[PDB]
């Protein structure tokens, strides 16, 4: 293999060994230890010709014998590679679909890893490609509807992009990144969000419309007052909401007279952050 | 690198130069960190890594040190680190609350050993006068270990954050019990008090604190 890997025309010699293969029974016996059966080697011959041929075939029968986590970095690594050097990365997950993520029968590769684990990776991919209608071309042409999995890391992209936010704007990229996996949550994990996913939502509506205002909470006890407000700075706030409300009444001068407003406001963060409210909506 | 170095200075902050329980809390300005026990001192320390890793005292969520930063998971690993130490160490939450929900409490003591440079909370079950001169003598080692037990900087963000609530819970607290302490001329409550109280004002001294007077 190595040999005939280093050929001119190879898609051609590719097909024809294919061809050659495909007539070729189910198990075949071959010479010592290193054994790879006619399915084996026909699974190996359909990622090369058809998925990748990144890896040697030498590297294959490792991947194949190798241990499960270094299956999962080999596999994160190649689909992590070929997604930045693929024109249309979903022709690769089709591939994927084809040859390696194929569920009508199991891989003969990447023996040691179960497609979840697969489909996870490439979402986490996915996610770092900023890539979005496939995610949920994915979770639904696999049914990983409420699923704790992709809902984890959901969130945790989710928490991620809220963390990278300087301000509060829609037009903001990561604040469309995270809107849009909101979106992913709204359709496909209705059953897995309970309230939450409205507390995410009443987050960004709130987050927009403080960014139509001017806020300075940052308690510095070195006196540093050349802030800009971060989202996540609420969730430090968590036990003390009315001094946000009252820093944005200190340094929006016309506010007071916005009662329903502001109250709005308050009500949101209380809302948002699953803030204790035990009738108490009279005190605050 | 940056998790491994930023967990490394975690670690040495919740298990070197502090250990903070939840009814004690004890600190160290010297620490022998690693197998071969390096020697690091707080002061310095914490001085350069506050300047390092927050500007103006406030979380840099825009610095290079986290900016530069690219793979997602652990950025906010990082990230949640450097915010649990501004919490628990540029801002000392756990021990603030320690403090607020301990101090002029009936029921709860709190030792010093100064030489173990520990505070150490406890339960207590003493009565009236006897519960108020434990409670005194509570909070003046809270003060003792404010003065003698913290650093420059620790001392100086504790007493700006809680000497408001020093100031008036202590003077609430005297005004309240001024029965008993009025009740003799010289009286190691008396002693005891006015102890604490050029205390606190050595403490705003030391502290060199405005926010509260």
């Amino acid at each position: 293999s190595e040999n005939l890997f280093n050929l001119s025309s190879l898609t051609h010699k590719l097909d024809e060994l294919w061809s050659i293969l495909s007539g070729f029974p189910d198990e075949i016996t071959i010479e010592e230890q290193k054994t790879i059966t006619a399915l084996e080697m026909k699974q190996f011959m359909e990622f090369f010709i058809k998925c990748s041929t990144k890896f040697s075939f030498k590297e294959i029968f490792a991947i194949t014998q190798e241990e499960e986590s270094a299956q999962l970095a080999h596999f994160s690594s190649l689909c992590h590679e070929e997604f930045n050097k693929a024109n249309e990365i979903s022709s690769f997950l089709q591939a994927m679909y084809e040859t390696v993520l194929d569920i009508s029968k199991d891989d003969k590769i990447f023996t040691r890893i179960s497609m979840d684990e697969k489909l996870y990776s490439i979402l986490e991919i996915l996610l770092q490609m900023n890539e979005f209608a496939y995610i949920e071309a994915i979770i639904e042409r696999f049914d990983y509807s409420n699923n704790t999995q992709i809902y984890e890391l959901l969130v945790k992209f989710f928490w991620h992009f809220f963390n990278n936010a300087s301000n509060g704007l829609r037009k903001e990229p990561e604040m469309k990144k995270a809107s849009q996996t909101l979106q992913i949550i709204q359709k496909h994990m209705s059953q897995r969000a309970g309230t939450n996913l409205t507390k995410l939502e009443v987050l960004l509506e709130i987050s927009d419309k403080l960014s139509h205002y001017s806020i300075n909470l940052n308690k510095s006890h070195n006196g540093a007052r050349d802030t800009a407000f971060k989202p996540s700075n609420i969730l430090e706030y968590r036990d003390c909401p009315l001094d946000i409300i009252s820093n944005l009444l200190e340094l929006n001068p016309r506010l007071y007279k916005d009662l329903p407003t502001t109250k709005s406001l308050l009500f949101g963060i209380y809302d948002s952050l699953s803030i204790n409210r035990e009738g108490q909506t009279g005190k605050v | 690198l940056h998790l491994e170095l930023v967990s490394t200075l975690y670690k040495i902050l919740t298990n070197g130069f502090w250990k903070i329980t939840e009814n004690s809390i004890q600190f160290t300005p010297t620490v022998e960190w690693g197998k071969d026990k390096v020697h690091i001192e707080y002061d310095t320390f914490m001085d350069f890594v506050a300047q390092q890793y927050f500007p103006k005292g406030s979380l840099d969520n825009q610095a290079w040190f986290i900016l530069d930063m690219t793979s997602a998971d652990s950025q906010e690993q990082v990230r949640a680190k450097l915010n649990t130490i501004m919490k628990e160490y540029m801002n000392l939450s756990r021990i603030v609350s320690m403090i607020k929900n301990s101090i002029f409490i009936s029921g709860k003591e709190i030792s010093y050993e100064n030489e173990k440079n520990i505070l150490v909370f406890s339960k207590s079950s003493s009565h009236g006068q006897h519960c108020v001169s434990t409670v005194l003598t509570s909070f003046e080692a809270v003060c003792d270990f404010m003065l003698d037990g913290l650093a420059f900087r620790d001392r100086k963000t504790l007493s700006y954050e809680l000497g408001p609530l020093f100031n008036t819970e202590f003077t609430k607290f005297v005004k309240n019990n001024a029965s008993i302490i009025l009740e003799s001329l010289d009286s190691p409550l008396k002693n005891l008090v006015s102890v604490i109280n050029n205390k606190l004002t050595r403490l705003v001294a030391k502290s060199e604190v405005t926010n509260w007077t």
